[PDB]
């Protein structure tokens, strides 16, 4: 009724702010796991040369 | 060049680009009034996080897609000087295959 | 589980049914147990063979070591199958309980007939035989796993406070790997992200330096009877004898990739043995598949390579937390419009209550200018 | 406002306390009683130092009502008892 | 052709915007209850059972 209710209590804002830091770190690596991938794609100008090659010219 | 057709891999969920911007932007709208600007070598908030991850993944999908709305993508994909020269060279081979067809049909 | 009438019935009914069946399934495990000792006694390390003795570096008391007190029969697939594997660990939760209660029985002689009837109304500590439908076992299992939400909690709650408090990881990667390892059920842990906390809590707390609470509180997690608990070395050599079956069953599943050819409900048995798969989330073949390629990786290569799981502390951590649910939370969020201390209204404020509002109100700056000027008029006077 | 109580502090001055950082400070330099933001704390001097927090009217803006499905979680359990029910 | 190429990479980059939207509603959600909590609280009408809860 009394002693550890009171031990809880005492508790409650160290796990709070440790809960509300543990958040922030998962949104924190949410974030820097974030890259914008960019592709490299065959040149057309390799495509026109063999098509030149294929008209013979 | 590119290989062969990747295995097809099936969407767990279910729902259109257009949809899902929708939920973003009804998301995003909510938090406005909380929302706080601040300059950008200060720390950003949980909704300025949450946006410029989503609104990137957005974009990314955007642009691979075809929709080359380069206003936006140089805003919510521009974090490296990498993205501005990728960027540069996509603006400019965009740009050129346009006006090329104008020459070529005329 | 709270007892009830329907299952007093119910085991009433099946008593005897479920006896015959507890004896004949007690036969064939004696004969697996058999095959499977005589095998450890030929094949066996010598040190594993000759109990080889791990003292603790502060008090000095024996405990079962993983390296030494532990050995993986790897080509025990000859001899034994894994389903009967499977069978004998069954049988020992089942004898275990069964042993607990003929054990009261005879101490107390013919006084334990109530006890036994609150025994009887409660399906958490009947054997697996005293069910003869599927809807019997399905609430028998349910009661199993009521068990294990139950106590699972404070065994990881007790792990983690107490590292937590005495002790904190020494790089980047096991601080991630800590953190990660007590996540509730609701998101999914990767094991290679957790693995090194094994490596840290060696450095902690190895298997062989167990305290007596923790070690009741996995007991209590893994459904084996407590009381009496005694020393912690009888409840300690049933947890060895019972994860050293499984992880053997576990390489020669691994070795043969049975577990891909095993049926769903085979399956779901074989997670649930192995606390991964709780009864009452439904869960479906893919989600299964996952979560024993988890346990797998887990394990890692070296379990495969040379027979040494990682940390069993650890392991049981991991795989308990997915009886780890999220904190129940009901309720709409209106509730929150109201007020919980309406009552007091009609006290109002008194003199000290005013002041302190006066002071720290809206006009906390004024009041507080008024008398740093008062105080230091007074004091120049008095100067 | 109101004359209900708050967090209780056990009398203790969270700005020298062993669990000082867990409570957030304010532009004053005050820390809260509260792990929730307090604008007015304040530390009062007798034998011992001690901080207390003056409830006041705030408006403050409230973000739109989320669903059920992302705050409640149905894990209720027959031993569990709510703090409510408790009290 | 192209489109039979970039098909299977975006459903899963489409797939992953969903999960992450429903990672982040729970955040938001999390947050509207403390600002209601610390509304009630700076007002003194928030009980220590009611935060718990
Ligand atoms: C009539 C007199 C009565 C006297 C008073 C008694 C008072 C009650 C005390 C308890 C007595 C025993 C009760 C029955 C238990 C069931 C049998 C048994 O041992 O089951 C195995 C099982 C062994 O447990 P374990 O942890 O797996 O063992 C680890 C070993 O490594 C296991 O080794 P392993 O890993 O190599 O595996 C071996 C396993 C492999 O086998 C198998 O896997 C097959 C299955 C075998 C076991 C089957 C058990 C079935 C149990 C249920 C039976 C049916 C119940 C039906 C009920 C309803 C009936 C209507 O086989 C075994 O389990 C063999 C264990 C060794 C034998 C133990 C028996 C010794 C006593 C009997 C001989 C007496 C000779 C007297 C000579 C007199 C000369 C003058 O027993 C238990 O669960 C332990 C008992 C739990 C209760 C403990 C309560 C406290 C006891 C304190 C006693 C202190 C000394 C006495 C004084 C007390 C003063 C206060
Ligand atoms: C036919 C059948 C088949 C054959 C037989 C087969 C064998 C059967 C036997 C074996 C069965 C084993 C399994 C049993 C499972 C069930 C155990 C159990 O009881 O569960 C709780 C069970 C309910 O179980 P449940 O609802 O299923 O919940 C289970 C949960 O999982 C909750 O689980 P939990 O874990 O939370 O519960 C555990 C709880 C279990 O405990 C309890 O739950 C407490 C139960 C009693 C509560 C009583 C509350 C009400 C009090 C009323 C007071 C009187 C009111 C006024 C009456 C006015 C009448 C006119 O705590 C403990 O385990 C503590 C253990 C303590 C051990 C003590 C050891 C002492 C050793 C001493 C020191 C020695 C040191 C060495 C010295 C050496 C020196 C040389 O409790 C009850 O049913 C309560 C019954 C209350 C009866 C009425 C009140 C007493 C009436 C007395 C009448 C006296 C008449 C004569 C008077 C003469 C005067 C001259
Ligand atoms: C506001 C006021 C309210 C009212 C208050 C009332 C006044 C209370 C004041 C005092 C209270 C504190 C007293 C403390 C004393 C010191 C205790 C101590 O030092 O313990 C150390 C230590 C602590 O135990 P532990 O093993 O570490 O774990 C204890 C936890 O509670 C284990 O917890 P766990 O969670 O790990 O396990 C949970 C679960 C786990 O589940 C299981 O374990 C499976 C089921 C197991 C069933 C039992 C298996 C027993 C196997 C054999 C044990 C050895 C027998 C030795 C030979 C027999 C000796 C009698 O186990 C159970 O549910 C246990 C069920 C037990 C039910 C019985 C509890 C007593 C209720 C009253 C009935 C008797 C009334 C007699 C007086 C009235 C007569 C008219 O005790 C032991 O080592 C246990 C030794 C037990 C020996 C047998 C009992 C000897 C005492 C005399 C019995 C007389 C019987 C008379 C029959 C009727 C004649 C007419
Ligand atoms: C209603 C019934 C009433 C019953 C009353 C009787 C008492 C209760 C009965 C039993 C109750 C159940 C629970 C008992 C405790 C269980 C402990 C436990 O879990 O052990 C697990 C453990 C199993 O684990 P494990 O891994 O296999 O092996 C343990 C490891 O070695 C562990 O490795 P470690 O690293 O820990 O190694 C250390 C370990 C090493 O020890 C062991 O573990 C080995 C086993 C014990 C060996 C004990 C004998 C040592 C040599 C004695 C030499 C005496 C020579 C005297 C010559 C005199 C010539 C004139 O421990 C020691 O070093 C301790 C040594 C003993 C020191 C004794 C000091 C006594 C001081 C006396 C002060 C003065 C007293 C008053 C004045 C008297 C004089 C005027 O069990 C055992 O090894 C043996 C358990 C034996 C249980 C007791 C059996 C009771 C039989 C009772 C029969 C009589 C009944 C009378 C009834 C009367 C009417 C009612
Ligand atoms: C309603 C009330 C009615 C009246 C009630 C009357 C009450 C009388 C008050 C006086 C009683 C004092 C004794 C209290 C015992 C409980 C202590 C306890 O729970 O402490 C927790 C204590 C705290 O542990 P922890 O803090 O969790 O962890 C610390 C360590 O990590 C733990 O790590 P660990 O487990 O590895 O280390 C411990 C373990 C490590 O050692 C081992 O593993 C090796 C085991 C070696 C065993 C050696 C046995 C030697 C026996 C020789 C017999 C030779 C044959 C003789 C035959 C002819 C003569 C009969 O060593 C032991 O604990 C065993 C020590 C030797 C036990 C001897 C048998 C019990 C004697 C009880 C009577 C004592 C005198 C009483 C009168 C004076 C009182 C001032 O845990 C233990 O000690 C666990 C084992 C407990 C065993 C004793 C209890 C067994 C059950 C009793 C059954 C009989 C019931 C009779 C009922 C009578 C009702 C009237
Ligand atoms: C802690 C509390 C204390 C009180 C209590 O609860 C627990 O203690 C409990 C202990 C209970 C007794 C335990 C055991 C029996 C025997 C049974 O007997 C079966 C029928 C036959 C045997 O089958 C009876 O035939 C006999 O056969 C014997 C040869 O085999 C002959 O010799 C014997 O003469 C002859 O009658 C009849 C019931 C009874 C008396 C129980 C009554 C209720 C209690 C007093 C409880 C009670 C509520
Ligand atoms: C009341 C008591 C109740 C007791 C209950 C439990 C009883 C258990 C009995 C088990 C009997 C096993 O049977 C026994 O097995 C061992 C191990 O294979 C055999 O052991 C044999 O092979 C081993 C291994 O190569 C050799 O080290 C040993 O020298 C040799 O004898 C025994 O020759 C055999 O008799």
């Amino acid at each position: 009724d009394i002693m550890v209710p009171s031990f809880v209590y005492n508790k409650l804002p160290v796990i709070h702010f440790l809960q509300e830091k543990r958040a922030e770190q998962k949104l924190r690596r949410v974030l820097d796991e974030t890259y914008t991938e960019w592709t490299e794609e065959l040149d057309q100008a390799h495509v026109t040369d063999a098509i030149t090659r294929s008209l013979n010219i | 060049y590119k290989g062969e057709v990747p295995p097809h891999y099936t969407r767990k969920s279910s729902a259109t680009i257009e949809q899902v911007e929708k939920e973003i932007d009804a998301l995003l709208g909510g938090a406005e009034k909380l929302r706080k600007t601040s300059t950008d070598d200060q720390p950003m908030d949980k909704l300025t996080l949450m946006e410029r991850c989503l609104r990137h993944a957005l974009w990314s999908y955007h642009k691979e897609e075809g929709r080359y709305d380069f206003d936006q993508i140089g805003r919510w994909v521009v974090y490296t000087p990498e993205d501005e020269v990728k960027l540069a060279q996509l603006k400019r081979e965009v740009e050129a295959k346009e006006k090329l067809a104008a020459l070529r049909k005329r | 589980m709270q007892g009830s009438w329907s299952v007093l019935k119910k085991n009433c009914s099946n008593f005897f049914p479920g006896l015959l069946a507890f004896a004949q399934q007690t036969q064939e495990a004696y004969g697996i147990w058999l095959r499977i000792y005589n095998r450890q006694q030929k094949y066996g390390p010598t040190d594993f063979v000759e109990q080889s003795e791990t003292f603790s570096p502060d008090y000095h008391k024996r405990f079962h070591s993983q390296d030494k007190n532990m050995w993986v029969d790897k080509e025990l697939c000859t001899e034994v199958s894994q389903k009967e594997v499977a069978r004998l660990m069954t049988y020992k939760l089942d004898m275990w309980r069964m042993a607990h209660c003929a054990g009261a029985l005879l101490a107390t002689g013919g006084y334990a007939i109530p006890f036994g009837l609150f025994w009887l109304a409660n399906d958490t500590w009947v054997p697996s035989s005293f069910n003869l439908t599927g809807e019997e076992l399905r609430a028998w299992r349910e009661a199993q796993d009521l068990y294990r939400y139950r106590s699972a909690p404070s065994y990881l709650t007790d792990t983690k406070w107490h590292f937590d408090f005495h002790a904190y990881p020494w790089n980047e990667t096991q601080e991630r790997a800590w953190d990660d390892l007590f996540e509730k059920n609701d998101v999914r842990r990767d094991p290679k992200v957790v693995r090194p906390a094994a490596e840290m809590y060696d450095g902690f707390i190895k298997f062989e330096l167990i305290r007596r609470k923790s070690l009741r509180h996995l007991c209590r997690s893994m459904n084996i009877p407590t009381f009496p608990m005694l020393a912690r070395l009888c409840n300690g050599t049933r947890v060895r004898d019972y994860w050293n079956l499984a992880w053997c069953e576990d390489y020669m599943v691994i070795t043969q990739r049975l577990h891909e050819s095993m049926t769903d409900e085979e399956l779901y048995d074989y997670a649930w043995r192995r606390y991964l798969a709780p009864y009452d989330k439904n869960l479906n073949r893919e989600q299964l598949m996952e979560r024993v390629e988890d346990y797998f990786e887990f394990l890692g290569p070296d379990f495969v390579a040379h027979g040494k799981a990682p940390n069993l502390v650890i392991l049981t951590n991991y795989v308990l937390g997915y009886y780890n649910d999220p904190a129940y939370l009901e309720g709409d969020i209106s509730e929150l419009d109201k007020n919980d201390y309406d009552h007091l209204a009609s006290w109002g404020k008194d003199a000290f209550l005013r002041r302190l509002e006066f002071e720290n109100g809206p006009l906390r700056d004024q009041v507080e200018a008024h008398t740093q000027r008062l105080l230091a008029e007074r004091a120049a006077i008095a100067k | 406002v109101g004359n209900g109580p708050t967090f209780s502090t056990g009398g203790e001055c969270m700005n020298t306390c062993d669990i000082q950082n867990a409570f957030p400070m304010n532009d004053r330099g005050v820390r809260s009683s509260s792990p929730f933001q307090e604008p007015n704390t304040a530390i009062y001097d007798s034998y011992l130092a001690w901080t207390y927090f003056q409830p006041m009217d705030v408006h403050i803006e409230k973000l739109p009502a989320p669903e059920a499905k992302y705050y409640q979680r149905h894990t209720k359990k027959p031993w569990d008892v709510s703090s409510t029910e408790l009290t | 052709t192209l489109q039979q190429y970039r098909r299977a990479s975006q459903d899963k980059r489409l797939d992953d915007l969903v999960d992450l939207l429903e990672r982040f509603k729970p955040v938001l959600a999390r947050e509207a209850i403390m600002q209601r909590l610390t509304i009630k609280h700076l007002e003194g009408q928030l009980g220590v059972w009611r935060y718990m809860d």
